[PDB]
């Protein structure tokens, strides 16, 4: 798939009113396709995991779409191990465990008898990935941000979008949830990403993964084949560029539209 | 200066005075300036000793004028074709009265200045060309017309001949006037260049104050608090020479940009009392082909002239000798 | 003689800076000034050349209403004009009329405008009242009166 | 006028001089209401601090961290703060503080500028150039030493390559020094990067250990955390006043914002330079910061060379209300003796002060603006306000059959000025 | 300015921008002069439809 | 290549000043020209017609 026009969020925590003000932030490029890494995630038998790690190119646009918690968290650090802290991310069932202690290895959920979905609809036995160790940097536990809308009869996708960038060690998150129906995936329109989490932690972040709970499969079908497909997908992975971004607000204070600078000689 | 160059602050006022009369300068150069827009609409306009009306009854032998005369109707004693002027020249605004940036209103406001047209425009109709030249004298338009075909090489029985054919010709071209600036976009382009330069200097020389010019900040109360006093001015003085040095650009460029409105305010000037007071022997100077007589009218930042001009055609060829 | 050389020249150039960019805007403040001085010294000798050295047909170019002759006269930085203008007073208004017609056919006034004192119609100059009696060879004829 | 105008005889006309401004009322100063002490005055009271290979970042939390407090415990050493002054350290307020616990060779504790690249720098800890933040330091040699050698201060000698700045690793690797995989232990051509002091408490200050506490902070957008106990004060939705809002110093006229904040939107900005808008730190109010009201100030005169009587001219104010309700120094201009003047006359440049508006016409002799003029004659000498008349009135009597001709000229001789020439200069 | 000015040098081309705006109006106004060259030849010679 | 980089703007900047406001100075002098030529530019167009 192609990231068309998402991927922009407020540069600055400044409010400004119908202003044309330019940025030098890093973006994520318009008009550039990004990977799906749509993984089955059966637990059926031996070993059915999917989630392969991403080098985290100078920060990530993670977009996702689920039912309610499809998603789980996020694994940052380049060893991986104890060794460097790794910015483990646990979206909670009513909380977030943002923790950078050092793990040995994040833990899984028990990969149950072949009977995985008859009536087994209870939600409980998770992966419990927080490995204890005598060294750790202290979490900030705070307020969940996965909150979802009840559609009804259809219609109704709750695309969870989020960018995770380094700057000068500060590390942050932006996010934002889009309640709107997708036809194809990553819809056209403009959705601006409000900022989040700060984080003053600075280490190696060279490597990506993404933690995603499936004991109980839901609509997950596969490929073994590469390429410019189509079809249903879990998630999207695109990777962030210095570029020089023009915004334009609105009177209420929205970002109404962007603009790319390098793109297009007409959008320069 | 003491606004724009330093935010009201004691301390950065006492370095601006450091720097000598660089500010007394400028601030004379732009009045100078202002007392020359106020002139400038002198000899455009202010041509005349007194104040003309036409009369009630306007039958103007068949021509009519009801395009370009003062309508009472409306609250603004403007013509039709000043109303349609003024629509189109679209005049933020008080962001700029915050950084000490002010504008100041003309000497002659622009319903004053559709007086003097308007008084023009009753001399040249009801009195011809005298009224430039001494005391107003009356004379029937149709015979005003005949001597003003006498001055380009036709005499005066072809008027007579097709008098209501050229009052027709008359009346339908002044009537494409009205819908000949509509339809243009660009029509009024000279006239909305001025006002589209002057806001962009003024929105360019606001936008110059975020330049931290080698600074730590652009915002000249930040330094005060946060950087000690026996070092800051090293920033301070840094930073004002950018921003005394920007302002002096936009007085310079202004000057130029005054120079060149100088220019064409003389050519209005010059206009105005040949095409306009009388009838001009030159050729392309009052419109294309033969001039016969001209129509000032008021607008935004300028003027409007309606050059009447005499065309030639339907030609046929014979042998001479 | 106060500060020692090594170091006196972060006060030198911050001083020349300042004094030749106040030079640098004089140089600048004359070529404007200049500049509109050639403006007035093209009008003078453009006024020189057709108000002084003949009689000029422009309207409000060479005085205040008809231009006859002028006058250069010698001044400090400049240069001062006697415009001579003819000035037309004493008015009076009379009855008109484009034409006339005496035998079925319209009579045009080769030069001037056709006027009536009340009783007998005159022919007369435009700026100067000098009634003339209206002969054939003061007039021309175009056509049929009617 | 004949001060700005640097003479005795002012000629008839107008002239600017300077500027109108009201003065602020009272000094408001907004800080969040917590206030609790920092617990970073517990690390002056700690005796170790760290081995330099490893670093920490001791963050200081949303805390007030009364810096005199600091000042009131020892006299410091280095204090060389290359950043913020560090005198005035009370009312500005910081986003975050991250200083670490640190420990030198006294030879290199003159060396905490970021310029003295080498062992302190390459190997140990870089700081960028770009770098805003203090230095400070006390005496740390009889508290911690050996005499045989502090081994205690051993650090990173060497490692891979340049240590870049804000990057905290350990550099567990063996230096080869020649052909020897150095995955193995060995002395020869391969060497362990490592050095230690071994200080001692019996030499001089060139060889004693100082504990060096390297403050680092940035001024972001972030809510203000750590600006101490300094007195919240009230608030004013209609005077100027001096607000000192979170540490931005500034004045104006401070009100209600009805400007719609996102709602972690913070500080708000026109297309402009300022601060426009600003949120309350406390009751999470939305102010819309404007500058106090003020024009230019133009004084009409007939010249001294006739009269003595003035008349100001207030440059687009609508001066019914601002300048005639002044208060006692409300201005710093003062001649307040003008409050009401003779009489107002409201004009769209601002009002007139100390002329009256006549009702007749004439020619005018001072312009002001929007077809105002202003002369100096009788109503028994006053300056008069009135209208500029555009000229005498006329008109002609068009008819069908009415002309008009001249029996009679003049010969009228004007007179017209031109420059020519001016005088040439030349510069050296 | 971008090459007048710097020799093509990321460090000099960011001291450049920190300046503002002293490069967009230059170059704004010698393209005004560049526009005025190509209209002078216009009413001199380019009168004859 | 020479000189260290947090210190280099304090040469840099005295040499883009200089550099800049020599630019500066040939562009304002261009506009002086342009408008000398654009009075015998409009001569000429009136000398034409
Ligand atoms: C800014 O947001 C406000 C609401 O927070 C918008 O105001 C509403 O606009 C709709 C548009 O039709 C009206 O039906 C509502 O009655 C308005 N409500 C209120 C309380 O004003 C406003 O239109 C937005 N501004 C925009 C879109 O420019
Ligand atoms: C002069 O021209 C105007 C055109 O503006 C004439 O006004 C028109 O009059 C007719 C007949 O009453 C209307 O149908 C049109 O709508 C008018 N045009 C308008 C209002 O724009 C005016 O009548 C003309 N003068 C004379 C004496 O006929
Ligand atoms: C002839 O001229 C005389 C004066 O030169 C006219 O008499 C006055 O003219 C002025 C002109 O503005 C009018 O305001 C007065 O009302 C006139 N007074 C009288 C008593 O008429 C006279 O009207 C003119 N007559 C003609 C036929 O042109
Ligand atoms: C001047 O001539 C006109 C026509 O040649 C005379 O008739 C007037 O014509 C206008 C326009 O058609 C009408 O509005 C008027 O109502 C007409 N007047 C009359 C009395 O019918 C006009 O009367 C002549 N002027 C004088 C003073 O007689
Ligand atoms: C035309 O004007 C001239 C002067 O403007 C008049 O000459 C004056 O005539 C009176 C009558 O005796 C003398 O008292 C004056 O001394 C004369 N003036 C000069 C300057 O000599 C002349 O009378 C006028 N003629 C008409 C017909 O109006
Ligand atoms: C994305 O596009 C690049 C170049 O267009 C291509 O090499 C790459 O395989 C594409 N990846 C995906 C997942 O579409
Ligand atoms: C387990 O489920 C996955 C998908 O949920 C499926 O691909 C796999 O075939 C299943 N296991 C068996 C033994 O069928
Ligand atoms: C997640 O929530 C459970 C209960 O809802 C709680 O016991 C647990 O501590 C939470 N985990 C984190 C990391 O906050
Ligand atoms: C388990 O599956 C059986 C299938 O017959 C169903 O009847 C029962 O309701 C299921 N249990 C639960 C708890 O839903
Ligand atoms: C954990 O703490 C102790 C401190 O010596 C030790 O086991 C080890 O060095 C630490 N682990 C790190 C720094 O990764
Ligand atoms: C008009 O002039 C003639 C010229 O002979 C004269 O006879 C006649 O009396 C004049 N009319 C009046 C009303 O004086
Ligand atoms: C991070 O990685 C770079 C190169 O991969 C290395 O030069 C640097 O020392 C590393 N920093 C830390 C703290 O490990
Ligand atoms: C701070 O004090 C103000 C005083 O009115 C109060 O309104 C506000 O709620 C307080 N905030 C907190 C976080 O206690
Ligand atoms: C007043 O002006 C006149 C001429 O304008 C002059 O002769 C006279 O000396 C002046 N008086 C004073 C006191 O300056
Ligand atoms: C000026 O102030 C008066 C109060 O006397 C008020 O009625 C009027 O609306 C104000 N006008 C403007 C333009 O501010
Ligand atoms: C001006 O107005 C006053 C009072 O309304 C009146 O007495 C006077 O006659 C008027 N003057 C003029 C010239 O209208």
């Amino acid at each position: 798939t192609n990231s068309f026009t998402r991927g922009v969020y407020y540069p600055d925590k400044v409010f400004r009113s119908s202003v044309l003000h330019s940025t030098q932030d890093l973006f994520l490029p318009f008009f550039s396709n990004v990977t799906w890494f749509h993984a089955i995630s059966g637990t059926n038998g031996t070993k059915r995991f999917d989630n392969p790690v991403l080098p985290f190119n100078d920060g990530v646009y993670f977009a996702s779409t689920e039912k309610s918690n499809i998603i789980r968290g996020w694994i940052f650090g380049t060893t991986l191990d104890s060794k460097t802290q790794s910015l483990l991310i646990v979206n909670n069932a009513t909380n977030v465990v943002i923790k950078v202690c050092e793990f040995q290895f994040c833990n899984d959920p028990f990969l149950d008898v072949y009977y995985h979905k008859n009536n087994k609809s209870w939600m409980e036995s998770e992966f419990r990935v927080y490995s204890s160790a005598n060294n750790c940097t202290f979490e900030y536990v705070s307020q969940p941000f996965l909150m979802d809308l009840e559609g009804k009869q259809g219609n109704f996708k709750n695309l969870r979008e989020f960018v995770f960038k380094n700057i000068d060690g500060y590390f942050k998150i932006y996010s934002k949830h889009t309640p709107i129906n997708l036809g194809r995936d990553l819809p056209q329109g403009f959705s601006a990403l409000e900022p989040l989490v700060d984080l003053p932690i600075g280490i190696n972040i060279t490597r990506f993964q993404t933690l995603l709970a499936l004991h109980r499969s839901y609509l997950t079908p596969g490929d073994s084949s590469s390429g410019w497909t189509a079809g249903a997908a879990a998630y999207y992975v695109g990777y962030l560029q210095p570029r020089t971004f023009l915004l334009k607000y609105n009177e209420n204070g929205t970002i109404t539209d962007a603009v790319d600078c390098a793109l297009d000689p007409l959008s320069e | 200066c003491t606004m724009y160059i330093c935010g009201d602050s004691t301390e950065c006022s006492n370095l601006l005075l450091q720097y000598g009369s660089f500010c007394t300068q400028l601030k004379r150069a732009l009045t100078g300036i202002a007392v020359e827009q106020d002139k400038n609409t002198q000899e455009v306009f202010a041509q005349v000793k007194q104040i003309y009306k036409t009369p009630p009854i306007k039958y103007f032998g068949g021509f009519n004028f009801s395009q370009i005369l003062p309508d009472p109707s409306k609250p603004s004693k403007r013509s039709p074709i000043e109303d349609l002027l003024f629509n189109k020249v679209t005049l933020l605004i008080c962001a700029q009265k915050f950084n000490g940036l002010t504008v100041l209103p003309p000497l002659l406001t622009d319903e004053m200045i559709a007086q003097y047209t308007s008084a023009l425009l009753a001399g040249t109709i009801t009195s011809g060309w005298t009224f430039g030249a001494g005391p107003a004298l009356q004379i029937p338009f149709p015979m005003q017309m005949a001597y003003r075909f006498n001055g380009i090489g036709v005499t005066q029985n072809v008027l007579y001949e097709n008098q209501k054919l050229i009052a027709n010709q008359f009346n339908s071209a002044i009537g494409k006037i009205q819908d000949s600036l509509s339809s243009t976009p660009s029509a009024l382009g000279k006239l909305q260049d001025v006002v589209n330069h002057n806001a962009q200097a003024l929105n360019t020389l606001v936008k110059q104050l975020s330049s931290k010019f080698g600074a730590i900040s652009s915002v000249l109360n930040d330094i005060l608090s946060r950087l000690d006093p026996p070092e800051a001015e090293v920033q301070i003085d840094r930073l004002i020479t950018g921003r005394l040095q920007s302002l002096q650009t936009y007085v310079t460029q202004q000057l130029i940009r005054a120079a060149e409105i100088r220019a064409s305010a003389n050519l209005a000037a010059t206009k105005m009392s040949e095409c306009v007071l009388g009838q001009s022997k030159r050729v392309d100077f009052c419109g294309k082909g033969y001039h016969l007589m001209s129509f000032p009218q008021s607008a935004p930042h300028g003027v409007v002239f309606l050059h009447v001009t005499y065309v030639p055609a339907q030609e046929k060829n014979f042998t001479t000798a | 003689s106060r500060l020692d050389p090594p170091e006196a020249e972060v006060q030198i150039d911050r001083l020349i800076t300042g004094r030749l960019q106040s030079l640098q805007t004089y140089v600048t403040q004359q070529l404007i000034r200049a500049a509109e001085i050639r403006a007035s010294a093209n009008l003078a000798a453009t006024k020189m050349s057709e108000c002084v050295l003949g009689q000029s047909k422009r309207v409000d170019f060479c005085g205040k209403g008809y231009h006859l002759m002028s006058f250069p006269q010698s001044a400090p930085h400049g240069v001062v004009f006697l415009h001579v203008t003819y000035v037309p007073a004493q008015e009076k208004n009379f009855t008109t009329a484009p034409a006339i017609c005496h035998d079925g056919k319209a009579h045009f006034p080769r030069e001037g405008v056709f006027v009536s004192n009340g009783t007998h119609w005159f022919v007369t100059q435009r700026n100067f009242y000098e009634p003339q009696i209206i002969t054939t060879d003061n007039t021309f004829v175009s056509g049929n009166c009617d | 006028t004949k001060c700005t105008l640097k003479s005795f005889t002012v000629e008839k006309g107008i002239y600017q001089t300077s500027n109108f401004r009201v003065q602020p009322t009272e000094s408001i100063v907004r800080f969040p209401n917590i206030t609790n002490l920092c617990p970073f005055d517990e690390v002056f009271n700690a005796t170790r601090f760290a081995s330099v290979y490893a670093w920490n970042r001791k963050r200081i939390s949303n805390c007030v961290a009364d810096y005199s407090v600091l000042y009131n415990f020892a006299p410091f050493f280095a204090f060389k703060c290359y950043g913020v002054s560090p005198t005035k350290l009370n009312d500005l307020c910081f986003t975050n503080v991250y200083a670490d616990s640190f420990v030198i060779r006294g030879n290199e504790v003159s060396q905490i500028a970021p310029g003295q690249t080498g062992n302190i720098a390459d190997y140990n800890y870089k700081l960028p150039d770009d770098f805003t933040g203090c230095v400070i330091a006390w005496n740390s040699n009889k508290l911690d030493s050996k005499v045989g050698g502090n081994y205690n201060y051993r650090y990173r000698l060497f490692r891979k390559s340049n240590l870049k700045p804000f990057e905290r690793d350990i550099s567990t690797e063996i230096y080869q020094a020649g052909n020897k995989p150095c995955n193995g232990v060995a002395g020869v051509n391969c060497y362990f990067p490592l050095q230690s002091y071994g200080f001692r408490p019996t030499y001089g200050v060139g060889h004693q250990p100082y504990r060096v506490v390297v403050l680092s902070f940035e001024l972001l957008h972030a809510p203000a955390t750590v600006c101490g106990p300094k007195k919240s004060t009230n608030l004013v939705k209609n005077k100027c006043v001096n607000f000192n809002f979170n540490g931005l110093t500034g004045t104006g006229v401070l009100t209600e914002s009805n400007k719609k904040f996102l709602p972690f939107q913070q500080f708000g900005r026109d297309i402009a330079d300022t601060t426009d808008a600003v949120r309350d730190p406390q009751t999470l109010e939305i102010l819309d910061i404007t500058p106090c009201s003020f024009g230019g100030v133009s004084v009409i005169t007939p010249g001294t060379n006739t009269s003595n009587q003035v008349a100001v001219l207030y440059q687009g104010v609508n001066c019914t209300e601002v300048p005639v309700a002044i208060h006692a120094d409300q201005l710093t201009p003062t001649w307040r003796v003008y409050s009401t003047g003779s009489n107002v006359f409201q004009t769209r440049a601002g009002c007139l002060i100390g002329a009256e508006y006549v009702n007749s016409s004439y020619e005018c002799d001072i312009p002001i603006g929007a077809g105002i003029c202003a002369s100096y004659q009788t109503q028994s000498q006053s300056i008069i306000a009135y209208t500029m008349s555009l000229g005498a009135e006329n008109s002609v009597a068009y008819s069908n059959n009415s002309i008009a001709i001249p029996t009679n000229f003049t010969i009228s001789v004007t007179t017209e000025i031109l420059p020519v020439s001016m005088t040439k200069t030349s510069v050296d």
